């Protein structure tokens, strides 16, 4: 069974950066993509981004294309994600998931944990 | 050289030109100790010549 | 090449004899590479020139795999009206192979193309069709009144309006419930405040530009860790003979001359090997012949000269070359008057140990000055 | 052997990493030419021993003895004995080796010359 | 369908597997020369499981009707020999329903088809044969393989390819063996098709395995079972009774194993023997 | 001195869950048990669950036990407080805290800066 | 072309400590004195701190003399600020430029994208 | 050892040393096979005398 | 001199890693036969006489 463990996050304010790594253990020879997931109290998940196997055809949310960045290191199992100018619409609790990219839905075979970014006004 | 970026290909070429030198110098020293004994043998065949 | 032999013995005098100073190689001319006819193409145009398009609401799905995704015939023609990509270049992904690929397709009028969004919220998109964040396809819309219009107007076309919850992204549903409000519940009746889902969507020739009906067909391309079943428009090269060059044979890279041959493979063998694992015989993709791999001219150049006393000319021996092949054995870069006389020309002799150039063969025999190989020696004598 | 060419195959980057660990493909072809010079003299001191070419009276009368089995005859397209042929027939890839710089074939002296040499020296002797 | 009827059930046999079981681990021409290789292989001599579908003649005779389930582990070897065209495919899968993936292949008497869909297969599939009075000829009639079909994801047809039918009796005509491997999402399958005229045991020659398709399906197989022609009993010429009848009809199933072989190939890529260096 | 930096947390409904997790930096070579502390308004900083060094052997408290789930991460340094079915009551400041299990009062030896847990009813 | 990104900053009470990290990347080889910058405003740039190419000899502003400490760090490229004893008069739009130290004038080649840093009374 | 910090200092001259045994013990193997060539021609030349 | 089990002891993944240095063992034990079976043929020429 694939194992996700999450690090990093706290509270940021307006227009600062934040990184977090995601990490993977166990039957991961299987798995080429990992994405990121947000949800407001009180509403659904929705997709943030992903980062592929070979570090390319990286897909960002509308609201956030243009702002996000995204590396994958394959040595450690390890993805970093890396955020730029940061809004308080993204005060949300980050979870990292671990799926394959499926025209319709990004389905999750997996989800970790997860952990909580602020971000203030 | 495709599959990865410098930063590790220079220490990834560095470990594969260390065997493939270890290799050759392994062939090398074969290769002169058995040129001795053809030495050795082709000189003892001019000798009984 | 008597100062390249000076300069690796770190002596400006010199004796008698052979001197090996580098070596010489041949360099590709641009690159080979070969694919067979055509892998299948993906039923992009059933889906593009439909003679029947579903409704917005009713959108059909079509699944697209194990075929490859030819869009760069389309892409070119600029026919269509929309060709907005989100989230990748149009043309990045033609390089790349995707395991699932969806096509939708379904008319809506002109000004509605924008509702087909990433995330975008309105009457259509959180009614019709909904778009996730995760949109790694592209939008293609054109426009469709020569079809999709006659006279007195078409009326075969409904759409979703009202509905208990806003859409799903990308879920379809189908009913013949009647939306009623909370407030005024109708109970299974036509009442006050309860409007049927499904509403009549036409066009007519008098409507204007943003009013006339368009085709819109979204195709998506994401990845999965299976296989891949999706892929891009293959490139085929010409292919050349007798000439050292680089191949890329169905992603087998290499260096080496290609090279007609009498071996003959298999039905099912693709490539060849010999006793040292290397490849040297890889079929023809494209028709069925063999064609051989062979070294371009590897070997190294020797000097030959006498000492530095009493003679200064020097002759160059290149090993296991042919010389028809040395003018081009490293050159071309070089000095040209002390370099083009020891190349090219006259005096050129071909032993058994390669190319001898600068020495004149003489049918007279005399005792061996210089070795060189195979019974064959240079001196300095007329 | 080519020591830069075998470590690294057309690589410039290869060669450049390679360029920095001193002289050693200097050493390595040095060394394997003293072998091939090394073997070039040996087989000049066991065959090239006599300062002549001696050859057998057209008559081969020695008092009953029979020289025929060592002796070269002209009527094989080698000139070459029979016990010779038969020893080259026996000894039996070197040529499919040839694609990271084993470019191996200078023969200093060819077998035609050896067995001109063992020729002349079966003459001399007899 | 529902449960058959007339299922005797005796304990199963073996036989031993001789030579046979040698595919070639890849696509490389190799020409006179000896290579040595690591793969999923059957071993040498090993105990490969008896398989039989026959009707002893008369009332006292027990006519068998054996499509059982196994398990497919890291490489199953499946080889069958007969003479009237019984064996038509196969049936591949890990819980054999409609909650998990699986594929299956078939042949209706014409064509090949391969199917990699969810279906609900039955207890007991088999394809029935009968013999119509205004067109006395032989074909099928009955598909009950499977309940439904649905989740469609692989399809492929073939050219029409029919053989005759009819259940002479006499020596056994050609033999066919085939080899399925599933790994790194690839299902290859290998077959070779060679005439024999033994009747009882495998032949002592030895015959190289050619791969046909390959199949670039990513689901998991651990179990497999084997498709069956069953004529209708009381529809065949001479026989009246009501029920299922099973032509002669024989096949085998071996099992690939991780061992080391030393290939031989000849001066035009066919290779002519193999040596497993686990035996002796 | 070892420095700690805490993480994880947030606004959940009743009956959710949430994550805390604790990075410790530093002579952690000398680290084995690791105790979490929570700090009701107007209330004294009261006991939470503890993890050994292999994992192991997990103690909670009575008012807590069998609905909080605590996990070490040696490879990363960092304890993982996993809170289900959490309740109203349970809203509390979560301090990281790190000494060793002593009979009778649990010498922390470092204190951390604390997280804010909301839970609402 | 060298580029410059900024990280770190946000909104500290009063007598508290903070850290601004500023990172540059491409053509690195020539870059020896990092120039830090604030502000303010509707107030002009104003200097602040600085670093060498050995780490020694920094020159400290008049107003954040004393105060202060900031750290270059060669192997990762980063140079880390950690600010203390906080005023208000400190809140400012905090920059990092990347040049030579001209006397009477700071020569700058390269600018950055600047950071949000607060501190409240 | 001035310009870099230990931790990497003890990659960087255990890189140092690797390279300079090899080939202190290449020369060494040369030399040794020299020595055995002058001890075969000493023993010739002794016979001889 | 046994090679794999030398430099490996009872190790499954020491085993494993040393499978990629290629055939370096298979060629000191070849080394090691042929230096004792030319000193048995040794003795036996200076013995057997």
């Amino acid at each position: 069974q694939v194992q996700l463990v999450e690090s990093g996050g706290g509270l940021v304010q307006a227009g600062g950066s934040l990184r977090l790594s995601c990490a993977a253990s166990g039957r991961t020879d299987s798995i080429s993509d990992m994405g990121w997931f947000r949800q407001a109290p009180g509403k659904e998940r929705e997709f943030v981004a992903v980062v592929g196997w070979s570090g390319g055809g990286t897909d960002y949310a509308h609201s956030v294309k243009g702002r996000f960045t995204i590396s994958r290191d394959n040595a450690k199992n390890t993805v970093y994600l890396q955020m730029n100018s940061l809004k308080p619409e993204d005060t949300a609790v980050y979870y990292c998931a671990v799926g394959s990219l499926r025209v319709g839905s990004f389905s999750v075979e997996y989800w970790g944990q997860g952990t909580q970014v602020t971000v203030s006004s | 050289l495709s599959r990865l970026d410098p930063p590790e290909a220079e220490v990834q070429i560095d470990r594969l030109i260390t065997g493939r030198l270890q290799s050759l110098q392994t062939y090398v020293t074969q290769q002169l100790i058995r040129a001795a004994e053809i030495r050795a043998s082709a000189n003892l065949a001019a000798t009984k010549m | 090449p008597l100062s390249e032999t000076k300069c690796t013995l770190k002596s400006f005098t010199v004796e008698k004899g052979i001197y090996q100073t580098s070596n010489f190689r041949v360099q590709p001319t641009e690159s080979i590479v070969r694919f067979p006819n055509i892998t299948n193409l993906c039923p992009f145009g059933e889906v593009f020139n439909a003679t029947r398009f579903a409704s917005v609401y009713a959108w059909n799905r079509k699944r697209i795999s194990n075929c490859v995704a030819d869009y760069s015939v389309l892409y070119n023609s600029a026919s269509f009206s929309t060709f907005k990509c989100y989230g990748v270049s149009p043309t990045k992904l033609n390089d790349l192979c995707f395991t699932n690929v969806y096509a939708d397709s379904f008319v809506i009028r002109g000004d509605e193309v924008r509702q087909i969004a990433p995330g975008q919220t309105g009457k259509i998109a959180d009614y019709n069709y909904k778009l996730p964040d995760d949109f790694t396809g592209c939008v293609i819309a054109w426009n469709s009144n020569n079809l999709d219009s006659k006279v007195g107007g078409n009326y075969n076309y409904l759409y979703r309006l009202f509905r208990k919850s806003n859409l799903k992204p990308f879920e379809r549903d189908i009913s013949t419930e009647i939306y009623q409000a909370g407030s005024t519940p109708c109970n299974g009746v036509e009442g006050f405040n309860c409007y049927f889902p499904l509403q009549s969507y036409g066009f007519q020739p008098t409507n204007g530009v943003g009013y006339q009906p368009y085709r819109v067909v979204v195709l998506s391309f994401e990845l999965l860790h299976a296989p891949a079943t999706v892929c891009g428009p293959k490139k085929s090269t010409n292919l050349v003979k007798n000439k050292c060059v680089n191949f890329n044979f169905n992603g087998l890279t290499g260096t080496g001359v290609l090279t007609e041959s009498n071996k003959k493979f298999l039905p099912f063998q693709q490539f060849g090997r010999d006793i040292a694992d290397t490849t040297d015989a890889v079929r023809d993709p494209q028709t069925l012949e063999i064609l051989d791999i062979t070294p371009c001219s590897f070997g190294g150049v020797s000097v030959i000269t006498p000492g530095t006393n009493t003679s200064n000319q020097v002759a160059v021996l290149y090993q296991d070359v042919n010389c028809t092949e040395v003018p081009v054995a490293i050159h071309a870069d070089q000095l040209t008057p002390t370099w083009r006389v020891y190349s090219t020309g006259s005096n050129v002799f071909q032993t058994r140990a390669g190319c001898l150039i600068g020495a004149e063969h003489v049918n007279n025999s005399y005792e061996c000055d210089i070795p060189i190989g195979a019974g064959i020696c240079a001196s300095y004598q007329t | 052997v080519d020591c830069t060419m075998y470590i690294c195959g057309d690589s410039t980057e290869c060669s450049n990493l390679l360029l920095q660990y001193g002289s050693f493909c200097t050493q390595l072809n040095r060394a394997l030419t003293g072998i091939a010079v090394e073997q070039d003299k040996n087989t000049q001191e066991v065959f090239a021993q006599v300062k002549q070419i001696y050859k057998t009276p057209p008559i081969k009368d020695f008092g009953g003895f029979n020289f025929s089995q060592i002796l070269p005859d002209p009527s094989k397209p080698s000139k070459r004995s029979f016990i010779e042929d038969l020893l080259f027939n026996k000894v039996t890839l070197i040529c499919a080796q040839k694609f990271n710089g084993l470019t191996v074939l200078p023969p200093l002296l060819t077998d035609e010359m050896i067995a001109q040499y063992t020729s002349a020296l079966l003459a001399g002797t007899i | 369908c529902v449960n058959l009827t007339t299922r005797t059930q005796l304990p199963p046999a073996y036989t031993n597997s001789f030579t046979r079981g040698v595919y070639y681990p890849d696509k490389v021409f190799r020409s006179s020369v000896l290579h040595s290789t690591q793969d999923l292989f059957l071993p040498f001599f090993s105990n490969v499981t008896w398989f039989h579908a026959i009707h002893v003649s008369g009332t006292n005779g027990t006519k068998r009707f054996d499509n059982p389930v196994l398990p497919f582990n890291d490489g199953v070897y499946f080889a069958s020999t007969e003479k009237s065209n019984i064996i038509r495919g196969w049936i591949f899968g890990t819980t054999l329903d409609s909650k998990t993936q699986s594929l299956l292949i078939v042949n209706n008497a014409t064509n090949v088809v391969i199917k990699v869909c969810e279906f609900q297969f039955c207890n007991d599939p088999f394809l029935g044969v009968y013999y119509h009075k205004n067109n006395k000829s032989w074909m099928e009639s009955e598909f009950r393989v499977y309940s439904s079909a649905n989740n469609c994801t692989f399809e492929y047809v073939s050219q029409p390819f029919l053989m005759d039918l009819e259940g002479k009796q006499g020596n056994f005509k050609n033999l066919r063996e085939f080899v399925f491997k599933n790994i790194d999402g690839y299902f290859k399958i290998y077959s070779k098709h060679t005439p024999i005229n033994l009747v009882r045991d495998l032949p002592q020659g030895f015959s190289a395995l050619e791969p046909l398709v390959d199949l670039p399906i990513g689901i998991n197989i651990t179990r497999f079972q084997t498709l069956l022609a069953l004529h209708r009993s009381y529809l065949t010429p001479g026989d009246s009774s009501s029920g299922w009848t099973a032509g002669a009809a024989a096949y085998y199933v071996g099992y690939l194993q991780p061992r080391t072989f030393l290939l031989k190939y000849n001066e035009n890529g066919t290779i002519t023997d193999a040596v497993d260096c686990a035996l002796d």
